[PDB]
């Protein structure tokens, strides 16, 4: 068949099919299934969530002063943010404002969480789509430490030495014959084009990164206990703030837990500025002529905004919100998540039921019945599936639309949105980051002509792999300042960090709604809960690997990951690397996504 | 040789495997680099697709009865198993193919050892802990370390102690090693004082709250939990939830999620009960 | 300008010195450079001698009433005071000469505070803590965070209290910050538990000292000693003597050598 | 006066007097006076312990098994020494024998201090008379990458941008004019010898050290509880061992922490080849032709020998003991502790009264009675002194003689002791050490001749500052073995810890005496114990400082400090760079000369 989509994409599945289940390196499981032509190029895209657990179903009848726990347990990947969103979902449905301090410090969770997150993700799971261990080993330790000079001239660590030390460990594990993770990898694929000297930087940042991790989450341990999954509550933050009283050195947050929190947020912005940032520039200068995987970016992205300078005033969010449709970067629609005619969610190529299938349901309606069915054309059999039938129940995830359009979201939303609303950070970011790409570029090739295209820029793979890293260093930069006013705070005779008044459901109203929104590591995130005489009524969360990874609506509309992979050249089709690294480049989170 | 480690996921939230990335002795980079060779974990790996699955095949052949199987998460038994979908099949048909042929298991995490947030009233995928998924005639060892997540030293804890004293540590009856989960948080808690003096966070940010009085109140389960979160403590011994001022919601225990509200408080406390 | 801190040496082992550079957050090396400017401290100086000895001239002129007098260490008053010379001259005159123009003092350790080891009987030299030795008209503020020594991040937690709240921290009787000495080690111990149940160690590496039950029997002074010892902890909060298996000796606490075996039990 | 020595010096104090009081960066309190001829060069040294305590007085009539923790406090620095001293002297006076686990984390707990102790006395204490740190502000920061490159290979921290980095920093203090410990450093003295680029690495290198000595004795905080004054017993040790068993994750020892162990031994083995070991030699070869210092060290060393590879049997020491005398290496003299014609201490130029002072008292029957009284031909008074008498009793530390000779510890004289004795890892380093030293010097000097005289070389300042560094690395490889041997003996079955056999007093004889020794890192230490009725009777030390800072004995023999000054020329005998530099090189520990 031939899908000529309301969004400008024709699915054409008459090529040769491709399957990739699992794909790996995403938190999850997922499935994807693609289309190629006789010259190799994706002309259909199928995302498929493999997986389901039902936590909006589990909710139904607890006390939602429970809810964020269970909810947090949606992941441990983006481990924080649903909490996050569930607190605040409670708050608004209840009337509860928070002390200052509790915003503070939820902000702080929410930025470590944030930096974490995105360099894990690059690193960890992203970056063998770019990197070929293997090559590494043949690279020459000076001119790796010379590149290293010119990627990141503050980085200490660029020894020739040091990068000998380093490929001579991976080298003693490969001569072991035991490969691990990088058995089978697509190494041979000229889809990887990094020369040996910058494959053996990545890996030895690689390896720099998984070291640095484990302490900015210290972090998340102070304020919240531990991580993954710190504590939160409905009303404020447990961790009460004890300076210079009795029994000071028993509480949770006293003068030696802010000198460590302190210390943490400075390791992490340095890490940003002289580690992570600098090596997606330049993997991205290497990868200058992939240019593929803009996909939705270009035209229809969303975030509902986040972060504001004055708590509960929108108008001061330092990520600020809205949507762009139709490529009109000069028109922010507003977005309000109350608004029915707003989010919906569409189930008609999702394993789920509704009674009116035609509808799209606002979350505050939202309805998660299961219906594991596969369509009548699916090669296989119901628990074997050997290509899938897309043109009936595809995936276990719904289809959000926002007034019906299908949308990206994500750091490269959240970039482009705060790049159009003159966000001085964000655009000084922009500027500079392109800069510093030519710069790389000129000194691969040196007749490099600059790339002056924006849109075309920040609307591909490359650029929503570099809209990531750079929020990243935004938050530990916005981290830093709101550290700053916990202290004045302090300092000022404010140490609360909770509201009671309405903790106490004798307090709440017999019935009660509420949104509560979260810039999350992968896009826009909101908990929509319904509550009766003191148990939850409803609880419907979408979250932003839902927009993206989103199976087609009733009109045909495709979502993120499908249009991102359409038009994409592939080297060997049965080795995908394009279309891992296209995929990747959102951050799949799956068991979000299906929650 | 580096001992063989298959880790599979099945429906799971992937906390165990970031709290294992945070252990800050032995670190994950030597453990997977010196230690163990850790053949397959679809969260790091390089391979995806038909390139993924060859390597299940082939290291179920080549280490027959030799690798340890790892699980997080777990089956679910509902929708025909295909609320977890792997390769186009249940993943129930993965665990039972891999559990086949290893060594032992280490089912990592509350997913794998009891249930968790998936399994919780009214469990719409039947989900399973890998014991009972596997029956009364599973024939190998099946070591439980349980917690959302578990400790990251914990984790490491119980593959350094394999590779260092050759034997499975001593567990249990409920299959947890007693290196790390034979005593309650409460038998442990620096908060005791507090609880012994009848001196409680009675309210949110209260001046007990300020003071770091007993949680016991607000709804602490560490009377009934058995973990090494107050011993051990958590992130490079960082803290733990009750020294940051939130009760222990019961993580590691068997049907904790059922157990009450988090803010209920904890039974069984009288010994003239 | 960074706030000026004059770091005298008695009659000292030095240990708190030590101490304070273990501190994980923030780091002494970011103390120095950026917080305080550490304008005498015999131990790290470049100058020796009379180079030395003009510095705290030109400081106590410079700064008169604006710097902090850190002590560690006390001065013996037998000996002519001359069991601790320095510059020729006692101790004792070195103190006194910087305590007359100091904006404030903090005493470090329990020797600054109390007297420590070498007043212990029968204190040969007459060791004397800085506050006695200064008398009772002393008219500015006397910090004293005892311990032998006192925990790293509580010595940079009071010195960065001071510099980030613009206040003394509000102190005890005694003269401790309520930051970290208003509790007692028994107060927030982990091994309370079997304490409680009365499970003890009786016998060095017997089963209850294998299980880590409580040390009350071996001699811990935890119940009578107040210190951040159980809730901050040591060196980057790895450890403290407890956890560690030895009961609490009572060294942050006025007449700990005196009183009694280590090893007997708290009365 | 000129006084010919036994010891074959001739003291001459009638040229120009210098006095340095305070002598700083040193532990406690120490004065010193030179006189120097027309020529500028040293022909008297007179060293001045300014401080006392009387622990040993402190000690009498209190209980054996709490001495440990009484005599850890002579000295924070060197803290646990002492301790391990007390326990090992009540272990030999009343026969007890201690666990095999128990000896191995004693050893892990001596070879961290050893390493902390190197460490931050080579740069925090040692390094400013090496190092000019305003020289370092005119530092090319390529060409400091450059020399970092030679000098250590292997370490990561090379980059241009960081030792830039590192001199803004150093520049921004300067010109804050608040100089805190760099103000009135004699910076102008052209006795300082390196390059801007050499003291801008070892500048950076002083603040890698102070940063990384914290980690270090978290092995202290482990076995001991904290670090300073960890804690020890009489028996075995406290920190209790449960691998497997019921509640061993509350257990002092379990899995958890035996891994922290692990990590924490190989950053310091780290530490000690990639930093430490190769600055020593680097800065050495700069100083190549500044040879002065050696004193008694080519002469007359001593030390009771360290490190059994068995338990209990000495002749596996490997740091191994004895005396070598008149410069023969050839003889290594058995030195035995408890022979009273060895060890003995006179006090006729200290401030202490015996009845006949004559005579040199073996420990065991050692008196502590202080008596501070100056000579006549004083210049000051009683409580200003401004030239003190070295004719009569000028020092506050007592005069150790072995068999009557003076002798040099520390080191340096274990290095000459091991070396002569065949310790294939010594003369290892040793041989290696050299050869670096030379190369660095060839590169410094392409004309240069390479030093081959072994005395000559270790001999002086400059080898007692290398035989420190080597003796730390050497520390750090001993300590990886005794932690192998403790988890092989765990892995065996043997968990003990304690022998409580001779706890209670009513098992010890009515009358009893015991010495126990260590090689503590300033050199030979022992304590001498005498009990009675369960009391302690006597309690004598005898430590390294006390050696190698004694004043002169009735014969007039000089002590290791005043020998190694003589015939030293000063650039500006106002400015006595080159008497710290060598003073300094003995790392006195004044607290625990006087204790
Ligand atoms: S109830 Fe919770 S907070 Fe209180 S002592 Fe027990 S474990 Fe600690
Ligand atoms: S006696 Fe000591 S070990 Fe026991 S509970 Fe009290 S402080 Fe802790
Ligand atoms: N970020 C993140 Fe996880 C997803 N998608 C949530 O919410
Ligand atoms: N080392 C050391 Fe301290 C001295 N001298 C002791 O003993
Ligand atoms: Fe660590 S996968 Fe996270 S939900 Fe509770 S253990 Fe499961
Ligand atoms: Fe830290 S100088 Fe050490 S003895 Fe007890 S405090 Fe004094
Ligand atoms: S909630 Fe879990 S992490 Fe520990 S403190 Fe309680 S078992
Ligand atoms: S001995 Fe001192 S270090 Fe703390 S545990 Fe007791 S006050
Ligand atoms: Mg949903
Ligand atoms: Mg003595
Ligand atoms: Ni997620
Ligand atoms: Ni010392
Ligand atoms: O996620």
């Amino acid at each position: 068949s031939v899908l000529n989509t309301p969004n400008h994409y024709k699915m054409d599945n008459s090529g040769r099919r491709v399957v990739i289940d699992p794909v790996t390196r995403i938190e999850g499981h997922m499935r994807c299934e693609v289309n190629v032509d006789e010259n190799n190029v994706i002309q259909n895209a199928v995302s498929t969530g493999t997986m389901w657990r039902g936590l909006e179903v589990i909710l139904r009848g607890r006390d939602p002063r429970d809810a964020w726990a269970f909810v947090e347990r949606i992941c441990g990947v983006c481990t924080g943010c649903h909490a996050l969103a569930s607190v605040r979902a409670v708050e608004d449905a209840l009337d509860i404002k928070i002390p200052h301090n509790a915003t503070l410090i939820r902000e702080i969770m929410a930025k470590t969480l944030q930096i974490h997150d995105h360099i894990v993700h690059f690193y960890h799971l992203h970056a063998l789509d770019w990197v070929n261990p293997v090559n590494a080993l043949k690279a020459d330790p000076q001119a790796t430490s010379e590149l290293q000079k010119l990627v990141s001239p503050h980085h200490p660590m660029s020894s020739p030495g040091y990068f000998k030390d380093i490929q001579i460990r991976i080298q003693k594990f490969v001569d072991s014959g035991q490969l691990g993770i990088f058995k089978n990898g697509y190494w041979s694929n000229p889809a990887y084009k990094l020369s040996p000297e910058a494959d053996l930087m990545a890996v030895t940042h690689y390896l720099e990164a998984l070291d640095f991790q484990k302490e900015i989450v210290k972090i998340h341990a102070i304020f919240g206990g531990k991580n993954p999954h710190p504590n939160y509550m409905v009303g404020g933050v447990p961790c009460a703030i004890n300076i210079d009283g009795d029994m000071a050195a028993g509480a949770p947050i006293n003068m030696e837990r802010l000198n460590f929190v302190k210390s943490l947020i400075e390791q992490g912005r340095t890490f940003n500025t002289n580690v992570y940032v600098p090596d997606v520039i330049a993997i991205a200068a290497f990868y200058r002529d992939w240019l593929y995987g803009g996909g939705l970016s270009a035209t229809n992205v969303m975030d509902y905004g986040a972060y504001p300078k004055t708590p509960y005033d929108k108008s001061t969010d330092q990520l600020p919100g809205g949507a762009i449709i139709n490529g009109d970067w000069g028109k922010i629609h507003p977005v309000d998540p109350r608004d029915p005619e707003q989010v919906q969610e569409f189930v008609t190529h999702s394993w789920y039921k509704y009674p009116d299938e035609t509808k799209g349901l606002h979350p505050w309606d939202g309805i998660t019945e299961p219906n594991y069915e596969l369509g009548s054309k699916t090669k296989g059999s119901r628990t074997n599936i050997i290509e899938i039938d897309e043109s009936a129940k595809y995936s276990w995830i719904k289809s959000p639309r926002w007034r019906g359009h299908a949308v990206e979201v994500g750091p490269l939303a959240r970039y482009i949105l705060a790049y159009a609303q003159g966000v001085e950070y964000v655009k000084t970011q922009v500027h500079t980051s392109l800069n510093r790409f030519n710069a790389v570029c000129r000194l691969l090739d040196p007749n490099h002509k600059d790339i002056t295209d924006l849109k075309a820029f920040l609307g591909s793979t490359i650029g929503r792999t570099l809209a990531r890293a750079l929020e990243s260093e935004y938050c530990g930069d916005m981290m830093l300042d709101d550290f700053n006013q916990l202290i004045s705070n302090i300092k000022n005779g404010d140490s609360s960090t909770a509201n009671t008044d309405k903790w106490d459901p004798s307090s709440w109203p017999e019935h009660a709604k509420g949104v509560g929104t979260v810039a999350a590591p992968r896009g826009a995130l909101a908990h929509w809960i319904v509550i009766e005489k003191g148990k939850i009524k409803n609880y419907q969360c979408v979250v932003p690997t839902t927009w993206n990874g989103s199976p087609r609506d009733p009109k045909g509309n495709i979502g993120a990951f499908e249009a991102s992979l359409m038009g994409t050249p592939m080297e060997r089709p049965d080795e995908p690397v394009e279309v891992l690294r296209t995929l990747h480049s959102f951050d799949p989170c799956l068991a979000c996504s299906t929650h | 040789p580096r001992t063989p480690v298959i880790w599979l996921h099945g429906l799971e939230c992937t906390c165990c495997s970031e709290s294992f990335i945070r252990s800050a002795h032995p670190l994950a980079k030597d453990v997977v680099l010196s230690m163990i060779s850790l053949d397959y974990d679809d969260t790091l790996m390089a391979a995806s697709g038909h390139a993924a699955e060859a390597i299940l095949d082939e290291i179920k052949e080549k280490y027959k009865g030799n690798y340890i199987l790892a699980v997080e998460g777990n089956p679910p038994l509902n929708q025909d198993g295909m609320s977890c979908i792997i390769g186009g099949r249940p993943f129930s048909e993965q665990l039972k193919r891999m559990a086949d042929d290893a060594k032992a298991i280490i089912s990592w995490g509350s997913c794998a050892s009891w249930g968790c947030v998936q399994a919780a009233k009214p469990n719409p995928t039947q989900a399973t802990p890998v014991h009972k998924f596997l029956g009364g005639g599973y024939d190998k060892p099946i070591i439980k370390v349980p917690g959302c997540p578990p400790i990251a030293e914990v984790m490491t804890g119980v593959i350094t102690y394999m590779l260092t004293f050759d034997r499975i540590p001593e567990l249990d009856r409920q299959g947890r090693p007693k290196m790390f989960y034979s005593q309650r948080i409460h038998d442990k808690c620096y908060r005791r004082p507090h609880f012994d003096a009848g001196q409680f966070v009675e309210e949110w940010d209260d001046e007990g709250a300020r003071k770091g009085y007993c949680l016991y109140k607000v709804g602490c389960k560490g009377p009934t939990t058995y973990n090494a979160c107050s011993t051990v403590r958590w992130n490079g011994g960082t803290s733990f939830p009750i020294q940051s001022g939130h009760g222990c919601i019961g993580c590691s225990e068997d049907g904790f999620w059922d157990k009450g509200s988090f803010y209920s408080r904890d039974t069984e406390m009288n010994a003239f009960g």
